[PDB]
């Protein structure tokens, strides 16, 4: 819960995955 | 403790981690697609790099005065 | 401005599909028939395609090669005479590039097509005596082939 | 018509593609099985013998 | 950093910018007028490379306003003609027999009536 | 100039020559397991 | 409760799904000439 | 954007316009790129430099070749920068489509596009079309 | 105008794929010579 | 040389010098590229503009188009550093 | 299982190949499942270019690298090099294809459920490494087998149909070799000639004649020593030079493999008569003297008088001399003097280009052919765009030769790696210390001070 | 010259006797010590290296 | 384009030369079935 490894671990795997559903979405805007 | 090993196979974790990451996925996808990051961040448009009356690279020219300078450059 | 959402299009079936940058589109995008999906042309023999096959146009070029071919090859026996080979070896090549083209388009008949592959063989026969260096052999190819490219001719 | 022919030999091909393996891998399945896949491979050749035989015909002028 | 190119870049826009006013106030244009407040501030801050040159152009800038804020047609007449005369501001239209205006792109001239370019 | 070339060759010849025999010499059998 | 080679075999097939999708968009749309 | 005004382009010598759909440009420039780019790219020549595909060289040719019209005649009958001899031997055209094999499936449509898409460039690149390796 | 050769290609190529772990699959399950 | 005096002759100008200029200043007048300029700049020096009609072999058609343009022309003293690169000066 | 685990065999699973040295029923099989792969992509790969086929590019325009061959071989194509049909490059992919099938159920049969060795029932295709006599056989059969493909070759050249010949006496077209050269002094001047300029080793083959009479050659020598090595077995001088085992016997061969990966390269790089090149497209030397030949022409179409005239630094803008006294092109390309094409020979005499002939007698189709070539020089980057490093996209192009040179010369190198890793470890398992050093009876320490 | 295709680049009767005195005499030097091996079926080994003796 | 019988199996042969990467990766995959004896 307030553990140091599940701070980290969290803290830097959830904006991994908003900016991947970000860059999946950029893949597809078109000129 | 409890290695990485035993919680890649228990299933609760499994069902909060299926639940819980299509969200954050399909949050940055609709960020991205509903135009918000252009507003934040100030990155133009495909079609505002130029506009109808400055045909040329919008350079900021002043160190003091960049809020005015900006503000014109943008859209006035 | 103030906020727009960006265009979108999935593969060209999810989304506008001409956008002047799409890939992948395999045709679908234009109100034309093309000769096939990884292809930008549309097909040669279609009823509205400009060239025609066989007009006037080709057939005097053709003759016209077959013509002037005619007048090189009365040159060889000067230079058997002289024996300058490579003279042989060179007029066979300069101007007569075109000849295999030119008797391949002309010949529809059997007759045709059997007086083309003599002659291809009397030229060919020409050239290795040629750069074998036998006189003899030389100059009775090369008679050989003004022989029958003059009937090939007249046949026409 | 050949396309159906075609696609009947791809079919099969799939199948023994899929089959062949395992009869072979665990033991004893071949040893018992040596009766049906003669039959398959017969059945194999003789749908490439048909195919090029009617496209032959098709073709040939 | 501050230095002569900068002067150049700013006079050119914001100068062509103000200048372009002239039809406006001849009649009268308040509103127009005053849509341009952002390029007098800019060519008051980043044109003139001398303190009391700046404090006098700010005061003739405050003066052209406080006469807009006042429907005087004749009073924004005068403080822009002055406006004129001493910041040395016209439009300029250039040839190709003397000419080179601009050679590349990022230039504050790429497009407008002061680029011309020869190429051999 | 020829002079030359014979004296390179011979020089060449001798050493690729010792190479060549010197391996042909039974070497496998040179370790310090005989 | 899933053994430790089919798991890393779905994580294998979402990378390899991602790399393709950023290769292809290198050919088309944004950025592709 | 790519509006209609940018898309307008002379078609006679007359003087007369046209607006270009925006499918003609997408077939001109892959039609162009595809059978010119070898030699025509960026609107230079590269086997003989004297003669451009530039507006200005397009103006001062003889028939001149500064429309669609022109360069569509261009295409089915070329000629000299003076217009004096044919040169439809050694340069790909429609009278010549049995030399060049890639000119054999063109249509009218085909020419207009890639004329299309000669006069569009010098509107959008400007000093770039033609211009060389210095821009 | 519906581009049937993209559904196409990616049919084909998760078939193929897939035909692979399936035979092994069904050889773990048989108990077979693995 | 450092100063060369006559170096708005070359192309730069409306005017064409006949004895140094290269092929390519010939471009700008339509009508005489390939056939006139070629023979112009292969013949020897000119005394004067009206010496360029003496060419020996040269058509009609190439006299009235000079002729067209003859206001544009002047000759002036040979430079062997610049008459010598008239078909071919290196640029492209 | 016994045989496939670290405890029985050493060998983890990233070395489990090699747990197949010593049991010779299944390496049949794994040799087997190879040659069906190999047999399976040459099918699979002939197919896929026959379906993206289009009429109006040459084939070098297209990104081809196995229809060339076919081509080559004179299969659909007319007079010029320009393809007529396509059915026969589908019958090849066809019939390869189908084999495929038999060759890998053949491999995965005797690698799955057949004998785990077969020196007990079936002492024929039985061996120990060791026994030279049969080492011997198998080469000699296999060998054998070799000369007999290269006499078919032969045959398909001089009565099945004939090649494309490039230099062929009015345009490049197929046609039968009636007289191959049979002096051995020829094809093996060829042979023991230098590599270096000018002369370009076996590279330099310049007739068909020479080919058909080099494979004939081949074919004889192959035959005869494949009845030799049947028939023998090793000498004297040839026991104690040797390891004896089967990682030796794969050095060996690794090495050659070596070599002839880097010979093919430069075939593809450097010829053009096995390589035509209205197939391939122009080679390095040839794409620059295109582009002098265009810029001559343009010149002297002008009326300039191009023998005369003088470049830059006072050498000859168009033409000058090689260090050897022939009349050679000027520019840059000096050193490409050595070029050889059919649509240049026309106009070359017996020392050098002729004045005469340049002057009054080019044709437009030499003109075309310069022009054509100028612009396609074998010059790209790794996306495919094509021209020089500094070049816009505007083109997409990147030429065969290009694609099989720096293939095929990366995988000679690997392979030459190969060689050495495989050959050392193998001499040093045959002495006995692959293992490590002996703590008790270390040789160091037996050895007189240094 | 340069160009030719001289096998071995031999242009002359010098170079060819100097490349056979070579080869011989290193030849014979190293037959002193292995001219009396003989090809009798008693003389072969069955191993990897050949260890008996000469 | 293949011969006109044969036009509708395409997307098969668009596919069919990558099989041996397939083939490649499957001997990793049955290795990791058995878990790296
Ligand atoms: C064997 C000796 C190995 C040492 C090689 C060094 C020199 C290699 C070299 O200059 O090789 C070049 C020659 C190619 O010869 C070229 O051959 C050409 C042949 O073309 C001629 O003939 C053709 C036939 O149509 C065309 O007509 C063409 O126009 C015409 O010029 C010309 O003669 C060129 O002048 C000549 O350079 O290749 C060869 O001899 C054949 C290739 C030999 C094997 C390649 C050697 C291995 C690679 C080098 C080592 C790699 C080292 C790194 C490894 C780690
Ligand atoms: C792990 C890293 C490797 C993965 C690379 C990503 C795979 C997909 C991208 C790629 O590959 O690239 C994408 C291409 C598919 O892209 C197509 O690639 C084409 C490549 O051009 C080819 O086609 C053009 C016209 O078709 C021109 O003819 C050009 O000359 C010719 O090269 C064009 O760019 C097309 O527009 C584009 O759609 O896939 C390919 O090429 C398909 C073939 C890839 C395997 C080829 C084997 C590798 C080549 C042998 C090794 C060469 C060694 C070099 C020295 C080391
Ligand atoms: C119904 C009878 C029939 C007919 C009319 C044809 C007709 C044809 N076959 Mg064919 N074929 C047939 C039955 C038939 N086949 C059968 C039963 C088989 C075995 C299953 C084959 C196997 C076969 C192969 C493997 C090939 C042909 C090919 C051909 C074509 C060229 C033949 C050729 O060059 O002669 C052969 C010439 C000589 C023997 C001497 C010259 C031709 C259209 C060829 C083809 O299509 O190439 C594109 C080809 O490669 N055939
Ligand atoms: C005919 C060629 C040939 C053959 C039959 C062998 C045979 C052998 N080698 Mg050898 N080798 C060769 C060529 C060859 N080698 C070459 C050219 C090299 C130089 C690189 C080597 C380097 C080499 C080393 C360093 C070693 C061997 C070993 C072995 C033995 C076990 C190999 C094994 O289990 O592989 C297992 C195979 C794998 C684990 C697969 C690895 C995957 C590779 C690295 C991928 C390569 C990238 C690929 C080109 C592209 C990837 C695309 C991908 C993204 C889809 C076996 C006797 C090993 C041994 O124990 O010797 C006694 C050993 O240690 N070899
Ligand atoms: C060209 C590639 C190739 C080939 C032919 C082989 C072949 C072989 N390997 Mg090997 N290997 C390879 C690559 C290859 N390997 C690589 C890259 C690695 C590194 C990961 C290894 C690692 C490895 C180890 C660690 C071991 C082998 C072993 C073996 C042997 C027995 C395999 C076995 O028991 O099957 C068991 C496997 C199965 C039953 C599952 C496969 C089922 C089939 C064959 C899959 C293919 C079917 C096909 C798609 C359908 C076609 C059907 C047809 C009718 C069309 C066999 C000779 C073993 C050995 O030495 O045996 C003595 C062993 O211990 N290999
Ligand atoms: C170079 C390839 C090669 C080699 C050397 C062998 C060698 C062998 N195979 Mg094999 N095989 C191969 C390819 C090969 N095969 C292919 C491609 C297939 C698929 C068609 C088969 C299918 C096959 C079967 C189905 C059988 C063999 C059998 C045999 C063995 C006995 C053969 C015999 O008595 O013939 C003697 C011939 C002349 C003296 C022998 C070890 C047999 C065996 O060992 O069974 C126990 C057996 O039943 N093979
Ligand atoms: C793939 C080709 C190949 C390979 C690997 C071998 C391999 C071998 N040959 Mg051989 N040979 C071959 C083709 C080949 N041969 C051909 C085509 C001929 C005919 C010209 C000969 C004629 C030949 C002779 C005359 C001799 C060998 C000998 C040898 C052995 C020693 C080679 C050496 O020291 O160097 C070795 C087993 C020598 C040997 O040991 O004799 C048994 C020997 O005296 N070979
Ligand atoms: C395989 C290796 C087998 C040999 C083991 C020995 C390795 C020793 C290392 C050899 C290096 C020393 C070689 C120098 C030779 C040299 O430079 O020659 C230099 C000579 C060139 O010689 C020059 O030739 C010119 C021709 O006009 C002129 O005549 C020059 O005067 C003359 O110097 O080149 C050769 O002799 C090359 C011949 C060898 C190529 C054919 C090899 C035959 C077998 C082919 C199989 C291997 C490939
Ligand atoms: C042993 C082993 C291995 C290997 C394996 C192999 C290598 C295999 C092979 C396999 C193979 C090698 C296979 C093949 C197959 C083939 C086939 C199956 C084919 C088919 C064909 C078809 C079906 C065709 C059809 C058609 C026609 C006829 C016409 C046109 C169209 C088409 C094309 C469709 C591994 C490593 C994995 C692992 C370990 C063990
Ligand atoms: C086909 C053809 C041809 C060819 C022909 C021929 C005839 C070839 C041959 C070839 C050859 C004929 C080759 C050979 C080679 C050889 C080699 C390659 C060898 C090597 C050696 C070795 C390897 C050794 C080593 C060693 C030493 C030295 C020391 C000791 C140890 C040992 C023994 C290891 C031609 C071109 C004409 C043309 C085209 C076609
Ligand atoms: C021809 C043909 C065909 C085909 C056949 C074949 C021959 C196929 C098979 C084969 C195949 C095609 C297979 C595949 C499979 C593969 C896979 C799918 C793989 C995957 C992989 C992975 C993903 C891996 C991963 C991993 C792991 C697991 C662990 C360790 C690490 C790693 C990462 C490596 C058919 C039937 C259509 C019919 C027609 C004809």
């Amino acid at each position: 819960i307030f553990t140091f490894r599940w701070l980290a671990v969290h803290g830097l795997a959830i904006p991994t995955v908003f900016f991947l559903g970000g860059i999946t979405a950029m893949q597809f805007i078109q000129r | 403790e409890r290695p990485f090993s035993d919680i890649i196979t228990s299933v609760r974790y499994w069902i909060i981690h299926t639940i819980t990451i299509p969200s954050l996925f399909v949050s940055g996808w609709l960020f991205i697609s509903t135009g918000l990051a252009y507003d934040v961040f100030g990155t133009p448009r495909p079609n505002e790099y130029f506009t109808q009356d400055r045909q040329q690279v919008p350079l900021v020219n002043d160190r003091f005065s960049a809020k005015q300078e900006l503000e014109d450059l943008t859209k006035g | 401005a103030a906020g727009e959402s960006p265009r979108f299009s999935v593969f060209g079936v999810i989304g506008d599909g001409t956008s002047y940058s799409e890939g992948a589109a395999y045709g679908s995008d234009q109100s034309a028939e093309t000769y096939s999906p990884y292809s930008v042309y549309g097909k040669v023999g279609s009823k509205d395609a400009l060239f025609e096959a066989g007009n006037a146009g080709e057939i005097a070029r053709k003759k016209g090669y077959i013509v002037e071919s005619q007048k090189r090859l009365k040159n060889l026996p000067g230079y058997v005479e002289k024996k300058q080979w490579f003279n042989v070896k060179d007029e066979l090549t300069r101007y007569m590039y075109e000849t295999r083209g030119a008797v391949r388009g002309l010949a529809q008949t059997p007759e045709q097509k059997k007086l083309a592959k003599a002659f291809f063989q009397a030229i060919e026969e020409a050239s290795l005596q040629a750069t074998l260096k036998n006189g003899d052999k030389c100059a009775a190819a090369s008679a050989d082939s003004i022989k029958l490219l003059d009937q090939f001719y007249a046949s026409l | 018509m050949i396309t159906a022919l075609t696609a009947l030999f791809v079919l099969v091909s799939l199948a023994l593609v899929v089959t062949v393996p395992v009869a072979l891998a665990t033991p004893g399945e071949w040893e018992t099985s040596k009766d049906q896949f003669n039959k398959i491979f017969q059945l194999w050749v003789g749908l490439v013998v048909a195919i090029a035989t009617a496209d032959g015909i098709s073709t040939a002028i | 950093a501050k230095s002569a190119a900068t002067q150049s870049r700013a006079r050119g826009i914001y100068g062509q910018r103000i200048a372009a006013l002239e039809s406006a106030v001849n009649a009268g244009d308040f509103g127009a007028v005053a849509a341009e407040k952002n390029a007098f501030i800019l060519f008051n801050s980043g044109a003139i490379a001398d303190k009391s040159k700046k404090s006098e152009a700010v005061k003739q800038t405050n003066a052209i306003f406080a006469a807009i804020r006042a429907k005087d047609a004749g009073a924004l007449k005068s403080a822009y003609a002055t406006y004129k005369g001493a910041n040395d501001i016209k439009v300029i239209v250039a040839d190709k027999e003397s000419g080179q205006g601009y050679s590349n792109d990022y230039d504050f001239k790429a497009r407008t009536t002061l680029g011309t370019i020869y190429v051999r | 100039m020829l002079t030359l070339k014979i004296l390179v060759y011979t020089t060449v010849i001798f050493f690729v020559s010792l190479f060549i025999f010197g391996f042909l010499s039974s070497d496998p059998s040179r370790n310090p397991n005989r | 409760r899933v053994p430790l080679w089919l798991v890393g075999l779905v994580g294998g097939f979402a990378v390899i799904t991602i790399v393709s999708l950023f290769i292809y968009g290198s050919y088309s749309g944004l950025g592709s000439s | 954007d790519l509006d209609e005004a940018t898309r307008t382009v002379v078609t006679d010598s007359s003087g007369n316009t046209t607006v270009l759909t925006p499918e003609q440009v997408k077939r001109g420039k892959r039609l162009f790129n595809a059978t010119c780019g070898a030699c025509h790219t960026g609107g230079i020549t590269k086997t003989n430099p004297n003669v451009g595909l530039d507006p200005e060289a397009l103006s001062l040719a003889t028939p001149r070749r500064d429309n669609i019209s022109a360069l569509v005649d261009y295409l089915k009958n070329p000629t000299t920068y003076d217009g004096l001899e044919s040169i439809a031997e050694i340069h790909p055209s429609i009278k010549s489509a049995d030399i060049y094999p890639r000119m054999r499936s063109l249509t009218d449509e085909d020419l207009y596009s890639i004329a299309g898409h000669i006069m569009l460039q010098p509107k959008i690149v400007a000093e770039k079309w033609g211009g060389g390796k210095i821009y | 105008m519906v581009n049937w050769q993209v559904i196409g290609q990616l049919v084909s190529t998760g078939a193929i794929m897939l035909l692979g772990p399936a035979i092994i699959i069904l050889l773990a399950l048989k108990k077979g010579n693995l | 040389v450092v100063d060369y005096e006559n170096v708005a002759l070359l192309g730069g100008s409306q005017t064409v010098d006949l004895n140094n200029a290269n092929v390519r200043a010939y471009l700008r007048m339509p009508g005489m590229y390939p056939a006139a300029a070629g023979k112009i700049v292969t013949h020897g020096p000119y005394k004067s503009v009206a010496d360029v009609y003496n060419i020996p072999g040269l058509t009609n058609a190439e006299k009235e188009v000079i002729k067209k343009y003859e206001s544009r022309f002047t000759a002036k003293a040979v430079a062997p550093e610049y008459a010598i690169d008239r078909i071919n000066n290196g640029l492209y | 299982i016994a045989g496939r685990d670290i405890e029985s065999t050493g060998f983890a699973w990233w070395s489990g190949n090699a747990r197949l040295i010593n049991v010779s029923g299944k390496l049949l099989g794994a040799h087997v499942a190879h040659a069906g792969l190999m047999v399976f992509w040459a099918g699979a790969m002939i197919l896929f270019e026959v379906s993206h086929f289009v009429p109006e590019k040459p084939l070098y325009e297209q990104g081809f690298i196995c229809m060339q061959h076919l081509a080559t071989l004179g299969y659909g194509i007319g007079p010029g090099g320009e393809i007529t049909s396509t059915v026969p490059y589908f019958a090849v992919g066809v019939i390869h294809l189908i084999s495929s099938a038999v060759l890998g159920f053949g491999g995965i049969y005797h690698s799955l459920l057949g004998p785990d060795t077969l020196e007990e029932s079936f002492p024929f295709f039985g061996y120990d490494w060791r026994d030279k006599n049969k080492m011997t056989t198998i080469l000699g059969i296999h060998l054998c087998l070799l000369g007999l493909g290269a006499l078919l070759l032969v045959a398909k050249a001089m009565y099945l149909g004939g090649v494309y010949d490039t230099w062929a006496p009015g345009g490049g077209d197929v046609r039968y070799i009636t007289t191959p050269t049979l002096n051995p002094i020829v094809i093996f001047g060829y042979v023991f000639r230098s590599p270096f300029g000018g002369d370009g080793w076996v590279v330099s083959v310049n007739n068909m004649e020479d080919l058909v009479g080099g494979h004939i050659w081949v074919g004889i020598l192959c035959i005869v020593g494949g009845v030799w090595h049947i028939f023998t077995k090793p000498f004297s001088w040839a026991r104690r030079a040797f390891v004896w085992s089967g990682e030796a016997y794969l050095s060996y061969s690794l090495a050659a493999i070596s070599l002839m990966g880097f010979t093919a390269s430069l075939y593809a790089w450097y010829n053009n008569t096995a390589y035509p090149s209205e197939l391939y497209g122009p080679t390095g030397p040839e794409a620059s003297q295109s582009q002098a030949f265009t810029f001559l022409v343009r010149d002297q179409r002008l009326g300039a008088n191009v023998s005369s005239a003088q470049g830059p630094t006072g050498l000859g803008k168009y033409l000058m001399r090689s260090p050897s006294g022939e009349i050679i092109f000027g520019g840059e390309t000096m050193r490409f003097w050595d070029l050889r094409a059919p649509w240049v020979e026309p106009l070359r005499g017996p020392n050098g280009l002729d004045i005469n002939k340049i002057k009054n007698d080019i044709q437009p189709w030499q003109e075309r052919r310069a022009a054509e070539y100028m612009t396609h020089a074998p010059l790209g980057s790794l996306n495919s765009v094509g021209g020089v490093a500094t070049e816009i996209n505007s083109v997409n192009y990147v030429s065969p030769r290009s694609w099989l040179c720096c293939s095929h010369f990366f995988l000679g190198f690997f392979f030459l790696i190969g060689h050495w890793w495989h050959s050392g470890r193998a001499r040093a398992a045959a002495a006995g210390f692959e293992k490590g050093i002996n703590r008790a009876n270390e040789p160091v320490l037996s050895m007189r001070p240094i | 010259t340069e160009g030719t295709n001289e096998w071995f680049g031999v242009d002359d009767i010098r170079v060819l006797a100097v490349l056979f005195i070579g080869h011989y005499f290193i030849l014979s030097l190293w037959l002193g010590q292995y001219g009396n091996a003989t090809e009798d079926d008693d003389a072969d080994f069955f191993g990897e290296i050949d260890y008996t003796g000469s | 384009r293949l011969p006109e019988a044969y036009v509708v199996f395409s997307p098969l042969v668009d596919v069919f030369p990558v099989i041996p990467v397939f083939f490649l990766l499957l001997a990793f995959v049955w290795q990791a079935a058995v878990g790296f004896r």
